[PDB]
Parts: C-alpha cells; sequence; structure tokens
C-alpha cells in the first residue's frame, strides 16, 4: 500500500485494457489511454484536498438527454 | 500660388535651405546678395554652380537661401550644394526633363558633391 | 570618526604569494576555465503515430 | 568645503571620512584642496545647497 | 417580431429568427468587424488553418513526454509560428491550443500593422490608403489589404515614394526636399 | 537596419517582462511534477485550479550562458575594439595598446573627434561585438568600460593599482596566443554575470598546450587580474608573470550601450548607504 | 591602515552581537513556550 506504482497500475488497470484493445509503463503509453489516465491521476490528487463541487463538476447536458443516458445505462 | 521649390544642403554641421521661385533673377543669402558671401577666397566655391551652367538659367528664377551651423568653410559647402540641388529640382518641376538632364550632367561631371552629400562616415579598420 | 569605505588593499608580497599559489594549484590540477567551442526499434504503434503526425505536420507547414 | 580644518596635513589625517549635512544628506571627505589651505572637496550623495552646514562627529 | 406576450412566450420558448445555434455567436461577423476584413471566406479560411494547428498540437500531446520527437516538433512549430507572428511568446507550449486564434492571424494582416505602427488613424483608413495605392513593402507595392506580414517584413512596410501622403508628413515637419521629390 | 535593431529591443524587453510574470506559473507547474511522481496531495489553489490541469499535458512536455550572449556563445569568435578617451596622453596610449594585446581579436582605435553616437553606430553597423573605452588621470589609468553591442550590457569598472609591462621590464614580448582563463572566487549571481561578460570577451576554445593563463581573482569586491606564462617541470610549475597588474573593480552595470545614459541600471554601487561597507557585492 | 582596522573591527562586533541576541530570544521562546503550551494543554482538560 505504501508503494506508489503497483497500486497506480491496479487503479488504471481498466483503462489500459479498454483503450489498447503490455505498456503499463508511463513512458511507452500512447493515445487516449495516455490522455484519460492522466486525467485520472490529476483528479485523485486534487480530490483529497479540493472542494467537492469544483473537484468534480459535470459537463452540461440538457435534461431529457441526461435522463435518457442514465436510464439506458442503468439497464 | 507661386511656382516654388525647396531643397537642402549639408556639410559637417551646417545646413542650407534654398527656396527657388520663379521671378526675375536674384540670388540672395541670409538677406544679402550672393556677391557678399563672406570668406572671400571661397566665393568662387559658391559661384561655381552658377558659372558651370551659365547665368541665364538664373536670370529667370529667384533663389533665396538660409544657412546655419558650422564654420566658414562648412557654410560655403552647404550653400553651394543647396543651390545646385535647387536649380536642378526646379528644372525638373516647372520646365522640361531634358534640361534637368543637361544640368545634372554638368554638375556631376564637374563635381558630384554639388548634388550628393559628402558623408565621411567612419571606418573601423 | 568613521569611514564610508574600506580602502583599496595595498599589494604586498604576501598578497602576490597567495595569488601565485592559487594559480599554481589550479594549473597543477589544470581545472582552468575556458569558453568551449560548441559542436556543429521503437514499437509498431509508436512508429505509426510518429508517421501520421509527420505527414500532418508537413502539410500544415 | 571650507573652515572645518586649518591645513592640508590636518585634512590628510582626516580624509576618506564620514560627513553629513544638517539636512540629512551623507557624504565622504576625499581630497585636500591644495591651493587654498583649509578646503577639501567632499562628495555628497545629493546636491547640497549654500544654506547648509556640514558637520563631523567625533568623540 | 412583436415582443410576444406571456402565454405565447411560454409556448415559443425556442424561437429566435436572428441568433441561432449554428451561428456560433456570430463570432465570425464580429471579428470581421473588429479588423475590417472584407470577405466571409477570409474568416473561415483562417479558421481552417487555425484548426490544422490545433489538431496537430493535440496529436503531439497524445505522444509521451520524454520523447525527443515530440519535444523537437513542438519546439520547432512554436518557433515557426512565432516567427510568423501569430503567437507572441515562445515559452509556454500550451499556447498552440490555447492562444492560436483567427483573431491573431487577422491582426498580423497588413492594414492592422499600419494602424499599429501609426501609419494610419484607424483600420478603415489603413485599408483605404492601401487600396488607393500608397503602401509598399520593399520595392513592390501592395494593393492587397489581405496581405500577411511576417515580423521581418514589418521592418520594411513603408509609404510609397512621391505620394501625397508622404509629402504631407514632410511638409508638416518642414523637411520637404524636392530633389528627392519625396 | 536601424528599424530592425529598435524592433528587437522592443520585443526582447517585452518578452523578458513576460518571463518575470510567468516565473510564478513555472512554480505552479513544478508542484504538479512533484506530485504526479511521488504521490502527495496538492494545495487548495492547484486543486481547484483547472486552466492549469487542463493544459498540463503540453506544459508537461516542457522543461549556463547569459541571455544577451546566448545567441552566439560558441559559434563566432568576438571582435573587439579598444579605444582611448579623447586627447589621450602618452602613457594612456601605451596602456590601450597593451590591453589590445591582452585580448586576442582586439583592434586598437584612436579617437579624436569621434563623438560617441557615431562610434557606437559605426561599430554596430560594421559588426564589432564589443567596445572598450579607457580613461586616464595624468598617465595613470583609472577607468575602463566594456560594452557589448547588439543592444547589450555595459559594465563599467574603475581600475586602480596599475603597473605596465612596457614601462616595467623589456624582458621580451607577449605570446599573443589563445590564452587560458581562471576565474577565482566569483560566487554571487552578480558575480556570475561579471564572469559572463569577461569570459565572452575572450577568444576561441583554446588549446590544451597554451602556456599563457590569465587570472581574474575576486578578492573582496576587488577583481584582480594578472597574466602568466609557465612550464611544467617534473616536480612542479614555474610561473613567470607578464602583462599589467591592476586591481579592477566593478561599479556600474547598465543595460543599454555606452551612449545611452538612460538605459536601465542592473547594479550600481552605493557608497552612502548606512551599511555600505559591511557586505560584499553591495 | 587605521581605516582597515576600524572598519573590520566594527563589523565583527556588530555581527557577533546580532547572533548573541538571537540566541537569547530563541532560547526564551523555545523553553518557555514548551512550558506554556504544556500548561494550556493541561488547562483545557480540567
Amino acid at each position: 500500500q505504501n508503494d506508489l506504482e503497483l497500486q497506480q497500475f491496479l487503479r488504471e488497470s481498466h483503462l489500459l485494457s479498454a483503450f489498447n484493445n503490455i505498456v503499463y509503463q508511463d513512458d511507452q503509453v500512447i493515445g487516449k489511454a495516455r490522455s484519460r489516465t492522466l486525467e485520472m491521476r490529476l483528479n485523485r490528487l486534487s480530490r483529497v484536498n479540493g472542494h467537492q463541487d469544483k473537484i468534480n463538476k459535470l459537463e452540461k447536458v440538457p435534461m431529457h438527454i441526461r435522463r435518457g443516458m442514465i436510464d439506458k445505462h442503468v439497464k | 500660388a507661386v511656382p516654388s521649390v525647396q531643397t537642402f544642403g549639408k556639410k559637417k554641421s551646417a545646413t542650407a535651405v534654398a527656396h527657388v521661385k520663379a521671378g526675375k533673377g536674384l540670388i540672395k543669402v541670409n538677406g544679402s546678395p550672393i556677391t557678399l558671401v563672406e570668406p572671400e577666397i571661397l566665393r568662387f566655391k559658391v559661384y561655381e554652380p552658377l558659372l558651370l551652367v551659365g547665368l541665364d538659367k538664373f536670370s529667370n528664377i529667384d533663389i533665396r537661401v538660409r544657412v546655419t551651423g558650422g564654420g566658414h568653410v562648412s557654410q560655403v559647402y552647404a550653400i553651394r550644394q543647396a543651390i545646385a540641388k535647387g536649380l536642378v529640382a526646379y528644372h525638373q518641376k516647372y520646365v522640361d526633363e531634358q534640361s534637368k538632364n543637361e544640368l545634372k550632367k554638368a554638375f556631376t561631371s564637374y563635381d558630384r558633391t554639388l548634388l550628393i552629400a559628402d558623408s565621411r562616415r567612419p571606418e573601423p579598420k | 570618526f568613521d569611514r564610508t569605505a574600506k580602502p583599496v588593499p595595498v599589494i604586498t608580497s604576501e598578497v602576490t604569494e597567495s595569488l601565485e599559489d592559487m594559480i599554481r594549484r589550479r594549473i597543477q590540477d589544470s581545472n582552468f576555465d575556458d569558453l568551449q567551442r560548441r559542436t556543429l526499434a521503437l514499437s509498431e504503434e509508436l512508429q505509426k503515430a510518429h508517421s501520421e503526425i509527420s505527414e500532418l505536420y508537413a502539410n500544415l507547414v | 568645503i571650507k573652515d572645518m580644518f586649518s591645513s592640508a596635513m590636518e585634512v590628510a589625517r582626516f580624509e576618506g571620512a564620514q560627513i553629513k549635512t544638517v539636512s540629512g544628506i551623507r557624504g565622504e571627505i576625499k581630497r585636500a584642496l591644495s591651493k587654498p589651505e583649509g578646503h577639501y572637496r567632499a562628495a555628497f550623495e545629493d546636491k547640497i545647497l549654500m544654506s547648509d552646514i556640514v558637520i563631523l562627529r567625533s568623540w | 417580431v412583436r415582443k410576444l406576450k406571456h402565454h405565447e412566450q411560454k409556448l415559443l420558448k425556442k424561437v429566435d429568427f436572428l441568433e441561432w445555434k449554428q451561428d456560433q455567436g456570430h463570432r465570425d461577423t464580429q471579428v470581421m468587424r473588429t479588423y475590417h476584413i472584407q470577405n466571409r471566406e477570409d474568416y473561415h479560411k483562417y479558421n481552417r488553418i487555425c484548426g490544422d494547428i490545433r489538431r496537430l498540437a493535440n496529436k503531439l500531446s497524445l505522444l509521451p513526454p520524454t520523447d525527443p520527437f515530440r519535444r523537437k516538433h513542438e519546439q520547432l512549430l512554436l518557433d515557426k509560428l512565432y516567427a510568423m507572428g501569430v503567437l507572441t511568446t515562445k515559452s509556454k507550449i500550451s499556447d498552440l491550443e490555447n492562444k492560436v486564434t483567427v483573431s491573431a492571424i487577422c491582426r498580423r494582416r497588413l492594414p492592422v500593422i499600419m494602424h499599429r505602427l501609426k501609419m494610419a488613424e484607424t483600420i478603415q483608413d489603413a485599408v483605404k490608403f492601401i487600396e488607393q495605392g500608397h503602401v509598399r513593402v520593399g520595392p513592390n507595392l501592395i494593393n492587397d489589404p489581405a496581405y500577411l506580414v511576417t515580423r521581418n517584413m514589418e521592418d520594411y512596410v513603408t509609404w510609397v515614394d512621391n505620394s501625397k501622403i508622404k509629402k504631407t508628413l514632410l511638409r508638416y515637419r518642414n523637411q520637404i526636399d524636392d530633389f528627392d521629390f519625396s | 537596419m536601424l528599424r530592425r535593431q529598435a524592433r528587437e529591443r522592443r520585443e526582447y524587453l517585452y518578452r523578458k517582462a513576460q518571463e518575470l510574470q510567468d516565473s510564478q506559473l513555472q512554480q505552479k507547474r513544478q508542484i504538479i511534477k512533484q506530485a504526479l511522481a511521488q504521490g502527495k496531495p496538492l494545495p487548495k489553489e492547484l486543486a481547484e485550479d483547472e486552466s492549469l490541469q487542463k493544459d498540463f499535458r503540453y506544459d508537461q512536455s516542457l522543461k549556463q550562458v547569459d541571455d544577451e550572449y546566448a545567441a552566439t556563445s560558441g559559434i563566432m569568435d568576438p571582435r573587439i575594439i579598444v579605444t582611448t578617451s579623447r586627447d589621450p596622453s602618452t602613457r594612456l596610449s601605451q596602456f590601450a595598446k597593451e590591453i589590445k594585446l591582452l585580448f586576442p581579436n582586439a583592434v586598437r582605435l584612436n579617437r579624436g573627434n569621434y563623438v560617441m553616437p557615431n562610434l557606437v553606430d559605426a561599430c554596430k553597423k560594421s559588426g564589432t561585438t564589443d567596445l572598450v573605452v579607457l580613461h586616464e588621470h595624468r598617465g595613470v589609468p583609472t577607468s575602463l568600460t566594456i560594452s557589448h553591442f547588439p543592444h547589450g550590457p555595459t559594465a563599467q569598472f574603475s581600475l586602480h593599482n596599475v603597473v605596465m609591462r612596457h614601462d616595467i621590464i623589456n624582458a621580451g614580448n607577449q605570446s599573443e596566443v589563445n590564452p587560458h582563463l581562471i576565474f577565482d572566487n566569483f560566487t554571487t549571481a552578480l558575480g556570475k554575470r561579471v564572469v559572463c561578460i569577461l569570459k565572452h570577451l575572450f577568444n576561441a576554445g583554446p588549446k590544451k598546450d597554451s602556456e599563457r593563463v590569465i587570472t581574474f581573482a575576486n578578492r573582496g569586491d576587488f577583481i584582480s587580474v594578472r597574466q602568466h606564462v609557465y612550464v611544467r617541470t617534473r616536480e612542479g610549475v614555474e610561473i613567470a608573470e607578464v602583462g599589467p597588474r591592476f586591481e579592477m573593480r566593478l561599479f556600474e552595470l547598465r543595460l543599454g550601450t555606452l551612449e545611452n545614459k538612460d538605459a536601465d541600471v542592473e547594479w550600481q554601487l552605493r557608497r552612502f548607504i548606512r551599511t555600505a561597507n559591511k557586505k560584499d557585492y553591495l | 591602515f587605521e581605516a582597515r582596522q576600524r572598519i573590520e573591527e566594527k563589523n565583527k562586533e556588530s555581527s557577533d552581537y546580532h547572533a548573541k541576541m538571537a540566541h537569547i530570544v530563541n532560547t526564551i521562546n523555545t523553553e518557555e513556550g514548551a512550558e506554556k503550551n504544556k500548561y494550556e494543554r493541561e488547562r483545557k482538560l480540567r
């Protein structure tokens, strides 16, 4: 748990599979895996010390669109 | 209006403005006739833009100059540069281009620094 | 009374000698300072990304 | 500056020294003027005026 | 169209005839007004170039950081665009996707440069004097208001010779010299 | 070319002003590069901050000579002119000459009636990298300014305990080979700056065999300079001195050239401060 | 010569004095602050 990199690789296990269908190492990683996983780490580090609304604000989607998305997803 | 043309002459730190307007043929320098431009040895340095091109071209225009700055010899060289540029520039304006060419060939064959600035800009060797 | 400046230091045998021994040590060790006269595979998919971005960059430029 | 000192040997012994004017501006006293005997020149940090009195403390 | 009343506003919540969504804010019309540019297609050509630069910065960003190809290409593209003058500083490398704008390319255009150098009074007069034919860049003169002037040609943009606008400057400052026919 | 030089002055001053405005953004970008590497929480500022986090990919790609010299540090050997004040004296003409011999690639020049703007212009336009103008006091030289030309700094030094080679000893004549340089006890940031000006005034990347070193020893606010020739004996080094010995001392560092007289002032010696004498580089 | 002696002496005397006073102040804060924070830590309880 006090290690810094095994547990990081555990956390972005899923993105790597998703967007490279190995290169877990952060200096051969490429493409949308690189982009999304950087967004991941920054959100975690900022989440421990920022305020809840600004650390995760949601993008703006109109009502019937967002309700439709959540309904399809829950199914 | 009047037909009138202004030119400028320049040696070490002198300056000399010539207004040339069509008139009866007088030449004055700081409000005195040209025949008393002072250092009296170099009066013929001043007369040579007149006597290289004959007097009649100045019989029909009224050239009037003012100088300042510098010393004796520098004001002499500024006056004659301004007069020569004055006469050839008026000739291009208000008579023919051919006579502009003949004037400038006369002054350039004799002494090009009647027309261009003799700038001894330095040299680092 | 006071002064406003330490005055200039008179050059002595001791001062010269200190200076020489500095120089001698730096010249024995030869760590003396000069102005130096300057000079003048990957993976399949990284190679693919490079290729695309180079073609894209050539058209833009 | 004048009549603070009486001879150039005296000024020599005191030169390089601190000095200040009434108005607060500082200076040092630098070289003994030789041709009149008391004076010296001293270089202030701002333009001193004629209505001023330079001083030098000493214990 | 009539400042419609309350019951019908509630029913016609989405109508406007003037400002739609596909007109992105009339951004095009508005920057066109600002720099007095004359072709609809001018704004959208500049946007297609600006779009090229931005997708390229994005693909480079997706390559990994410790990668000398990426480092070389962004350093080289910044120095390209800065020499052209479309972005001002060469340090921050996010300026590719952040501060590269159709408005930046427009303000390197020719009339705006005259206006900035104070050869004009306003961009309408810089355009007007270009179009009447007083401005030159070096030996050859420009009739073309849409000319894009790299920094090193900003050194050379000047008045033409023997224009009446050049004579006015000189006659005012009282330095006409008619041997030049200035 | 006048309009060119002026335009890059205007630009570079601007782009430096930007630099002093983004040192703080430099610092906000360094924090994240620590915290991504070793997992540490971020402050509230960088936490809530989203401009920065949104464009921390590009700036993640981002990452010594002085800046005025960085453009041509190792490429081109300099060209120097060394010139006297105005109506010199016989002793000063000797001093100027042998300074010229001290620096390789220096050309002496006599000033009579060369007004200063014309001297700076003509050097700029001909392309000489820097200019050394020397001031006497009855034979003894007392000042020296050194100024670097494509709009770059001028250091003024005052110079003090002088002895001349030509007037002390005719044991021979100087090597005139690319010398070695020694810069001793220059520590503070201003000290680095003065190292940079003198070092780039010297010549090309000299050989390993050259038996002429030149020492610049900062001892207590006073820069001391000497020339030396040597040999390597089997037990040690035999150093024979040559060239003038004089304590130099810096006392002004303007940013324009030496005509300007209203350029900005990086460092100026202040004598009448309450704690003037206490420190060094003050 | 007397200038060198005077100035060098005076600077040394003032720097040593500064370090002396800082040592007194730092020790007072450290020891007594330990005592006062200990007393207040007790006091909040009872």
